[PDB]
């Protein structure tokens, strides 16, 4: 239920941040809208011709003057028309690096977890949600963000029997006296037990090694 | 590679110099400079952000403790002393790796240093560095949470599938190991492979060079000096022979800034790379095969470099 | 006002927060000179034809010094950078009319007609000396010289005051300086910009932090 009240509370405070971001896209459209309105404006241009339109050439000088001034013209005309393609084909050059990186995150992210960091959102990843966008694609990443941080006295090993004693999948921490085990994102301390460490080695082999009991749950049931 | 040199120009000096009449001619061309500023001012912007992307991917600046004793493992050849520019010693040997300027600010080709100035990039290497040896992977996916590094080579061990016996019981050789492996690291940067990094510079100082060239270029006109063909040739006659010298200039100015932003895309790819490397393996361990060196990857160090980020991937 | 210099190189008169690259709107009158006579004015922006040489640029002394048969010396670009004037056998050195770039770090139009001017590569001593603020209008006189004037690798900004305490960068200047509109009477600050919070984690060797709680996070990432 708090997970759920979290991720609930998340959601609220993704819509109130939308409703209040979207710079990419907005920069997509501002960048097309700007290379049409230049490549409209690029028209007055006379390009060292009389004029900028065509008409008045033709109207005024005779052919043989006008074929080099509207030459004149239309090299220039193609070179902001050559200018204007060569903008467009590295912009989506851009754009389709961008969708790569796109659907590979819908297919790393939202078909599948990810172990990679930061790869969906900023902590352990989850899953992600898709939604579209003009343009785009938004997603939102559900991360595990771990909090609540407490300092615990902790250990490699164990020394019992002689032996040294190392977690499956875990951490040995104290708290003051008393040593449990552990996992490592979340703080559930359990007993140490012959289930939860398994044993290698000796005591002389492990830097920092400490002495505790380890319980054996074929002991107490022996006895019954 | 990260950055680039981020390059501006100025229309009116570059084609014209001082020139009234060519600066007027120069108008009449209009928004054909207004472009070739937007495509330089982006790409500068760009740079920085690529910057900002590769090495600014921690929230909170962290700091080593006073005392420099992690598992064994020495790491005073790549954590920064506060001798000097706060740069370690391997990133001393990065920066010497890598190494007329006036002229072309007396073109109009001016130089914008970066936002993120060297000490600042060494700052955040620092931190990044300082939260990888005392926190591993914790302080990437939220607050930094302390552990021995012993127990966070554990944890790698672990990650890459070798059960925690074998380094506590062979500490001493992975340590002893890891400091001679820093120390060939050490000997291979400064006894002799910056070969990105210095092509990127020689690329953009080459395509600098070509363009203070091309003002040598009569482009088919009389002559290259715009003043020289003003007295030299009648005022209608003149205006065809600098106009034939301001559109070859044009071109000239649009050759390079289209190969500086063919340039700029490949280094914003490389400099994406560099940031997904930063967060995957300085940040985390990576399952990845050969994303982070070539061995069942275990951590990774950041270092900055002239332009760009050297990765120790242990 | 470099604000209205920023209005026409924009071509627009609502100006966006940030800082821009304005072109050389302001124009300034250059003498004829002629000696193969005419009078020889140094150190200032002037046209020539000495011994037909044309060009138009700074006339200024120059330590680097001719072979006798060089009657002139040629830049990397082909231009001529020095000259060894006939009448008198002197050198002076080509410097062009000096410009910087001048870039407007301006806030919202809207939010506020205050400007701070950057000019890049130059000093802050030689800044009248540059853009030679004795010709041009006193609205330039202002922002070319006076109080506020600071020194960034960048170059020379006047009208921003710096600040020792270090913000988030709002307008990226260069080499860690940024500027914004804060109140101090809101005013255009300049500061070092901030990296983050100075943290250090408390390492020990039997010491480890494990987190007893949790929050689940919803983050937006727009592609
Ligand atoms: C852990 O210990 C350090 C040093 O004694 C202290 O600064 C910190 O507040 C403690 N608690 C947590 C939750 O980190
Ligand atoms: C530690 O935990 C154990 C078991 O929960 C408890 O009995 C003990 O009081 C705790 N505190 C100390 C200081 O040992
Ligand atoms: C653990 O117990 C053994 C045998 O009782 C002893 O030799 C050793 O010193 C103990 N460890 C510590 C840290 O006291
Ligand atoms: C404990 O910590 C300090 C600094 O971390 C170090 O100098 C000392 O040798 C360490 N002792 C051992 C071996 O655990
Ligand atoms: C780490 O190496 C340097 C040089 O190789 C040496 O001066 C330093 O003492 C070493 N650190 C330790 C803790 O021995
Ligand atoms: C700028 O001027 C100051 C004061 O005269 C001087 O100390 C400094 O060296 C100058 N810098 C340059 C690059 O000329
Ligand atoms: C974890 O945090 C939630 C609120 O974010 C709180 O309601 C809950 O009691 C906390 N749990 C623990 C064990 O502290």
């Amino acid at each position: 239920k708090l997970i759920a009240n979290q991720f609930n509370s998340a959601i609220g405070k993704i819509q109130d941040s939308l409703s209040s971001a979207l710079g990419k896209l907005q920069d997509v459209v501002n960048h097309n809208a700007q290379a049409l309105n230049t490549l409209v404006k690029q028209l007055s241009s006379k390009f060292g011709a009389i004029s900028s339109v065509l008409n008045d050439i033709f109207s005024r000088l005779d052919p043989p003057e006008a074929e080099v001034q509207i030459d004149r013209l239309i090299t220039g005309r193609l070179q902001s028309l050559q200018t204007y393609v060569t903008q467009q084909l590295i912009r989506a050059a851009e754009i389709r690096a961008s969708a790569n990186l796109a659907a590979t995150k819908m297919s790393e992210c939202v078909l599948g977890q990810s172990k990679r960091v930061d790869f969906c959102g900023k902590g352990y990843h989850l899953m992600s949600f898709p939604q579209s966008a003009p343009h785009g694609v938004v997603f939102l990443h559900v991360t595990y963000v771990p909090a609540q941080e407490k300092n615990f006295t902790t250990a490699p090993a164990i020394c019992h029997d002689g032996k040294a004693h190392f977690p499956r999948e875990g951490v040995f921490v104290s708290n003051g006296t008393h040593w449990f085990v552990t996992q490592r994102n979340f703080y559930e301390p359990q007993i140490i037990t012959t289930d939860n460490t398994f044993v290698s080695g000796n005591c002389d082999v492990v830097i920092g090694i400490v002495n505790n009991t380890v319980y054996d749950p074929l002991q107490p049931e022996l006895d019954s | 590679p990260v950055s680039m040199t981020k390059t501006s120009v100025d229309c009116t000096m570059y084609i014209c110099g001082d020139s009234t009449e060519c600066s007027n001619l120069l108008l009449q061309y209009g928004s054909f400079c207004t472009q070739l500023k937007r495509a330089l001012t982006g790409i500068a912007v760009e740079q920085d952000k690529n910057t900002q992307e590769v090495f600014a991917q921690v929230k909170q600046i962290y700091k080593t403790p006073p005392i420099k004793y992690f598992g064994g493992f020495n790491f005073s050849q790549i954590l920064p002393d506060p001798s000097k520019s706060k740069r370690s010693f391997i990133e001393d040997l990065l920066f010497n790796k890598v190494t007329l300027i006036c002229a072309q600010k007396f073109k109009g080709l001016t130089v914008l240093p970066p936002l993120l100035t060297d000490e600042m990039i060494a700052q955040y290497t620092s931190a990044l560095l300082a939260g990888t040896i005392t926190s591993g992977w914790t302080f990437g996916a939220g607050a930094a949470l302390q552990i021995p590094f012993a127990m966070q080579m554990a944890y790698r061990f672990n990650g890459i599938g070798v059960t925690q016996n074998v380094l506590y019981e062979n500490q001493k050789l992975i340590a002893n190991q890891f400091n001679s492996a820093i120390g060939k690291i050490q000997d291979s940067l400064s006894s002799t492979a910056l070969g990105k990094l210095q092509d990127v510079v020689n690329h953009n100082a080459q395509a600098l060079n070509t363009l203070v060239k091309q003002l040598s270029s009569k482009f088919g006109a009389i002559s290259s000096v715009l003043n020289d063909i003003f007295s030299r040739l009648d005022p209608p006659e003149a205006e065809v022979q600098i106009d034939r010298l301001i559109t070859g200039r044009l071109q000239s100015l649009q050759t390079y800034v289209t190969q500086q932003l063919i340039r700029a895309a490949e280094i914003r790819a490389s400099a994406n790379l560099a940031a997904t490397k930063m967060s995957e393996c300085v940040l985390g361990q990576s399952k990845r095969v050969d994303f982070c060196g070539k061995g069942y990857h275990l951590m990774s160090f950041p270092q900055s470099a002239p332009h760009g980020v050297v990765f120790l991937h242990v | 006002d470099p604000l209205s210099e920023t209005k026409c190189t924009l071509k627009s008169f609502t100006v966006e927060k940030g800082i821009y690259q304005t072109s050389n709107f302001r124009v300034q009158p250059t003498e004829s000179i002629v000696r193969f006579s005419t009078n020889l004015v140094k150190n200032k922006c002037v046209n020539f034809n000495f011994n037909g040489l044309k060009g138009t640029g700074v006339l200024t002394e120059s330590n680097k010094k001719f072979l006798p048969f060089q009657q002139f010396g040629r830049d990397i670009a082909d231009t001529t950078d020095a000259v060894r004037d006939p009448q008198t056998l002197e050198i002076l050195d080509i410097t062009p009319c000096s410009f910087g770039g001048v870039s407007v770090i301006t806030p919202g139009t809207n939010t506020s007609n205050q400007v701070a001017v950057l000019y890049q590569g130059v000093n802050c001593t030689e800044v009248p000396v540059a853009i030679h603020a004795d010709q041009l209008t006193p609205t330039w006189r202002v922002y070319s010289t006076g109080s506020n004037v600071f020194q960034t690798r960048a170059g020379c900004l006047i009208g921003a005051e710096y600040v020792n305490n270090s913000y988030e960068c709002d307008i990226p200047i260069g080499a860690g300086i940024c500027a914004s509109y804060q109140t101090q009477s809101q005013s255009i600050i300049a500061y070092t910009m901030s990296l983050g919070a100075e943290n250090s984690v408390a390492y020990s060797n039997n010491s480890i932090a494990i987190p007893t709680n949790f929050t689940i996070s919803v983050t937006t990432e727009i592609l």
